[PDB]
């Protein structure tokens, strides 16, 4: 940990990056046999705002 | 995304990193180049002397590797084994119908000319030859590979095994850490003549010697393990191998299993030169490896540890891949085999379980893929507090398992 | 599931793993080629001169296994064998009628070229042939089936059987570690005696010199464990071979009873050559073992531990089978087993006792169970659970990679 920085800001900042990333996971059918999932239909907004992007 | 530009200034950023090449070379792609495989050992020194050389050289000393090679190839030229069948492999014909092969049947040439002793040793052994040496000098190899306390446990294995009518001690002084007789793993030659006797016996496994297996058996899918861990994901979950493959839900997974799967490899078929790959040195850099496969190795081990596998606890945990992303993929994989039992009839007396038959939220019947992926994407992407439960019930009560696993990996991302 | 295609390119992939060969053999098919075991005794020149071979053998580190043999078939010339009924196994005829028969009835042939020491050793023991030194020779091979401290707590059993009748004591020199007697079960034709001499006296078991199974007992069903399990199973569900069989819920436990129960094998006959499959060399890879029935000896033997069942505690876990899948299995069943309870009434004094929402079935009855299963949507209960718990907290130490330790950490949380 390298000294005169920005700890505060700098930490919520890599907390929101990690937070997202590790929340939204990647996820999506690669291999098929002539049957795929398709992910989008009315995919919204989860529970009101405030909801995971 | 090919422009990317700071917002401030309304400037350019190209944004760029290091490259790293280290390609794959796959067995076919050598054959297509040479139709045999060298085996260097021009030493044309008597048997019996051959037989003095290395015993009072592995007494202790400087055991040359010329040597042990010399003698191995005299004391296992028994042309033994009858062709049963036809063995080709990559346009080679070694066998036919009833044709009566040996080791060496591979393909062997002459190389220079010094030596480092005078002909004639020291007389003191006897026969000993076929007798135990060979499994001893093999047997070496396979304790070289490693570096963990293992090696005496290893070193057990070679003493207690050559007692078949035979009953001697120790051989070498100081204890192994890769110095003594590891030198031999380098040596092009010694690792080909592991690999010959290995296949060999692989063939003829009804064989009086068929014992020298017995340490030169981890030459077979060396550094392959990737491809081991396809084969033991399958035999847990149950699911065919196309199933299996319907299952990978991350880019850099698929595009592993592509690279492993490549057509023309024969890494399905029964007596192959694929799987010495390595020691034959037809491949520099193995296709099959978990180094070159982490995305995929890391995935289905954690899978199988969830599914209550024994083994996948100290597979290594790789670096440099999407650790959350690839958990996640696992977790619901795990938890679809895992809460779905096959269970059905299968014997009766003329009475059968007819299967006739929570229509909101509540997880799918079956273990299909798509079915699974549309009930996640109703729990907005994100694990349960049943799975996540599941993951929990499965990974506690785990004791003992060293850092830098996919044991303690699981233990400490689902025991909290 | 013929063709896969990568979704992103349309682009076929053809999944596919290294293949695994070792076919199992059957005691039927040997027959079908040969019609004889060949026992290779390879000298053949004085019993006297053998007594003191193997004796002088035993006292250091150094005794031909060929020595041995010809001594051994010397000294067991127990051609008393007054035949009961018949004897006929795998279309051979060993005997008929009222005939007298003998131990190596099984054909016996000469073998290579070399003996170790000059003709006349040390005559110094006598008459101690059909009495101990068989018994003792014989007695080894069990000795040798082992790893651990087991020998030293096992080699009590030879000393002291070989005192009845004839007082005798101690001998070996390397205590064990894989080097002593412990090669013998490797010579092709020592195991073959044992295994003629195990199934002659099981035929014989009112013989004189019937205490030589002593150590040749343990080669009867020999890597035939996978078939005691079933044995065992339904001796502790109270239930038959034809109801068990219906109990069987997946699909790899299903063919591994299938290759178990093949039709021509003699499995079930009094005295036969299939229990000794391996040391006849009739097979090299059993089907009957416990490696090639991998999914049912985890399943049988699982379900015997929820059942209270001692030795299941022990048994080894077997790798790369369906953990998940088999344990909902073993479940279910030892949970019907386990709370519907046989209890008829017996014996009266004239005085009988007739017996005829959501709740467990009456019998156990697998359609039924599985059907109440449905209704519980596929997930085994919390009273199913509560079952296990108890059936396995309170077992003491208990070592690693058992089913013994796998139940408890399954159900124990």
């Amino acid at each position: 940990q390298p000294d005169d920085i920005e700890y505060t800001s700098l930490t919520t900042a890599g907390l929101l990056y990690a937070y997202a990333v590790g929340s939204s996971a990647d996820l999506a059918q690669q291999f098929c046999v002539g049957d795929n999932k398709y992910t989008p239909d009315d995919s919204t907004g989860g529970l009101t705002t405030n909801a995971p992007p | 995304s090919v422009t990317v530009k700071r917002i401030i200034d309304n400037t350019v950023i190209v944004p760029k990193l290091p490259a790293n090449e280290d390609p794959v070379e796959y067995p076919a792609d050598y054959f297509r180049k040479s139709k045999e495989i060298p085996l260097y050992i021009n030493t044309t020194k008597s048997l019996s002397d051959l037989r003095g050389y290395v015993y009072q050289g592995l007494k202790s000393g400087n055991v040359s590797i010329i040597h042990v090679n010399s003698y191995l190839y005299g004391a296992l030229k028994d042309i033994r084994g009858k062709l049963d069948k036809d063995w080709s492999s990559f346009g080679i014909n070694i066998g036919k119908a009833g044709d009566t092969i040996g080791i060496f049947d591979l393909v062997s040439l002459k190389a220079l000319d010094g030596v480092l002793p005078d002909g004639v040793s020291d007389a003191s052994r006897t026969s000993a030859d076929d007798k135990w040496l060979p499994l001893y000098l093999l047997g070496l190899y396979r304790v070289g590979r490693t570096q963990m306390p293992e090696y005496r446990k290893k070193l057990m294995d070679g003493l207690t095994n050559q007692c078949k009518m035979i009953n001697e001690q120790f051989e070498p002084l100081v204890p192994e850490g890769r110095d003594i007789f590891d030198v031999w793993g380098n040596d092009s030659n010694y690792t080909k003549i592991v690999a010959a006797v290995d296949m060999f016996f692989h063939m003829f496994k009804k064989h009086e010697c068929a014992s020298f297996r017995y340490g030169t058996i981890v030459s077979r899918f060396k550094d392959c393990a990737a491809l081991a861990t396809f084969g033991h994901l399958c035999k847990i979950t149950g699911m065919s191998t196309e199933d299996v493959t319907t299952w990978i839900l991350n880019r850099e997974v698929a595009d592993e299993m592509v690279q492993m799967m490549l057509p023309g490899q024969e890494i399905d078929k029964a007596d192959s030169y694929m799987p010495y790959l390595i020691d034959f040195g037809l491949s520099s850099k193995s296709p099959y490896s978990s180094v070159k496969n982490p995305a995929f190795h890391f995935w289905g081990q954690l899978t199988a540890l969830l599914l209550r596998s024994t083994r996948a606890r100290n597979a290594r945990q790789p670096d440099d891949i999407e650790y959350t992303s690839l958990t996640t993929a696992g977790l619901l994989y795990a938890y679809a085999v895992g809460s779905s039992a096959d269970l059905a009839q299968q014997f009766c007396v003329g009475d059968n379980k007819y299967t006739p038959d929570l229509t909101t939220n509540a997880p799918p019947q079956g273990r299909d893929v798509v079915e699974w992926l549309g009930w996640f994407e109703d729990q907005n992407r994100k694990p349960t507090p049943d799975m996540m439960q599941y993951a929990k019930r499965a990974v506690m009560s785990l004791q003992g398992l060293r850092e830098k696993t996919i044991g303690k990996y699981a233990k400490s991302e689902f025991d909290k």
